[PDB]
């Protein structure tokens, strides 16, 4: 089989920067090459054919070129819905390979995260658990570090965090911290807290509830 | 106009046989060379199956021998059948039509492809979700503005799927990767951003969909 690369793996560009990705095959292919664009939870999308052609409905600011081994895809002018994951695919030897895809990440300003914390539902409490959710909405850049405080005392062992994807519109990340105890551990503490550290706060934000407030 | 509707996801033990469908709107089958395209967990792509207008089919020595793609135009069906299942085998199958070739048999390149259908492969047992509120209150608001959503916790396999009014609420949702829990099983939240002074009049419904266990719930989430 033919073997396709692309280098690098991983690209943080600007709005309106133009960027080059490239790709590689173990062979020589011709013009047998085309590209493809996928974001998280969907499906692949067809962006250029045959190493030049053009796709209809596919903005112009796409394009690419290359014969014989090496590719390059180029987008004159990185815009926000830009950011995914390309791969590059051969059609002339059988059978059809894939590349393993270069993600593009756009570099937008620095926005501190929204912090909003969740009390447990009175039907989560019936069933003997307890979750607390802190929530941090639209921030850049992904770094960003939680720490749960119950009466004061600093929590470990017991939490879970998860990120999304870049968002498409806005080019920030939302992260999600889930404190887990049982319902008698719950009823055992009243102050509940989530502390948020991020580059675009110049000081630590703290939101707390009381447990019965 | 045009796309392909797939079946829904499912969990399968190993050694299993499993039949996938796929459906085409606004163009048929018999004119077009259809395959099957796969995708595992965090993998790039991986095509596993074709077949030409004539009938005939192609297979990759990776899956040949296990995988059979097969059409009934009359029907408006295209089906691939897989057998000996394995870990392996845990990927995302699109379904996904050939594209016009400039010379003058598939060209092997693909300008359609369908949602994808989850497929995932384990000796575990499937699990429906249980779906709490995250109701919005005065530790979720800010600037005139308010947070809400719903847990999702303790389902398995992936993938739940969330959305919100049955669609007509899509602006400011957030839907987080599912994390796993010590038990095995997985856990997810979606929160959307709301008007605060709108509370009182809007009504907020989070839809929760796990196609492998067949569960469906639709939560009210009001404010406490």
């Amino acid at each position: 089989d033919v073997v396709m690369t692309q280098s690098p793996g991983f690209r943080s560009v600007t709005l309106k920067e133009k960027v080059s990705i490239t790709c590689q095959a173990s062979q020589t292919i011709g013009t047998n090459l085309h590209w493809y664009q996928q974001k998280p939870g969907q499906s692949p999308k067809l962006l250029i054919k045959y190493s030049s052609q053009s796709i209809s409905g596919v903005p112009s600011r796409f394009s690419g070129s290359g014969s014989g081994t090496d590719f390059t895809l180029t987008i004159n002018s990185l815009e926000a819905d830009d950011a995914a994951t390309y791969y590059c695919q051969q059609t002339n030897s059988f059978p059809c390979t894939f590349g393993p895809g270069t993600k593009v990440e756009i570099k937008r300003t620095v926005a501190a995260p929204s912090v909003f914390i969740f009390p447990p539902s009175d039907e989560q409490l019936k069933s003997g658990t307890a979750s607390v959710v802190c929530l941090l909405n639209n921030f850049y850049p992904r770094e960003a570090k939680v720490q749960w405080k119950v009466d004061n005392a600093l929590q470990s062992g017991n939490s879970q965090e998860s990120v999304t994807e870049q968002d498409s519109k806005d080019s920030t990340y939302s992260l999600s911290s889930t404190l887990t105890l049982s319902k008698a551990d719950y009823e055992k503490h009243k102050v509940y807290a989530c502390e948020v550290t991020h580059q675009g706060l110049s000081s630590p934000v703290t939101k707390s509830f009381n447990r019965g407030e | 106009q045009v796309q392909l509707v797939q079946s829904g996801g499912a969990l399968v033990q190993p050694g299993a046989s499993l039949r996938l469908s796929c459906a085409a709107s606004e163009f048929s089958f018999s004119t077009h060379d259809m395959h099957w395209v796969r995708q595992a967990p965090g993998k790039g792509l991986e095509w596993v199956s074709g077949i030409n207008i004539h009938g005939g089919t192609y297979y990759p020595d990776s899956v040949k021998g296990r995988f059979t793609i097969s059409r009934d135009s009359a029907k408006n069906s295209l089906y691939l059948q897989m057998s000996s299942l394995r870990d392996g085998d845990t990927a995302v199958y699109f379904c996904a039509r050939g594209g016009k070739p400039i010379y003058y048999y598939p060209s092997w390149y693909f300008d359609l492809w369908g949602p994808g259908t989850p497929i995932t492969i384990s000796s575990a047992s499937t699990k429906g979700p249980s779906v709490f509120p995250l109701a919005p209150s005065s530790k979720s608001t800010s600037g005139g503005t308010a947070a809400l959503g719903c847990l999702v916790k303790d389902y398995f396999p992936e993938p739940v799927t969330v959305s919100w009014n049955s669609g007509a609420l899509t602006s400011g949702v957030h839907t987080f990767p599912a994390v796993l829990q010590s038990s095995g099983l997985y856990s997810l939240s979606s929160v959307v951003t709301v008007p605060s002074s709108s509370l009182g009049t809007q009504t907020y419904i989070c839809n929760v969909n796990h196609k492998p266990s067949n569960t469906k719930v639709d939560k009210r989430v009001e404010p406490k």
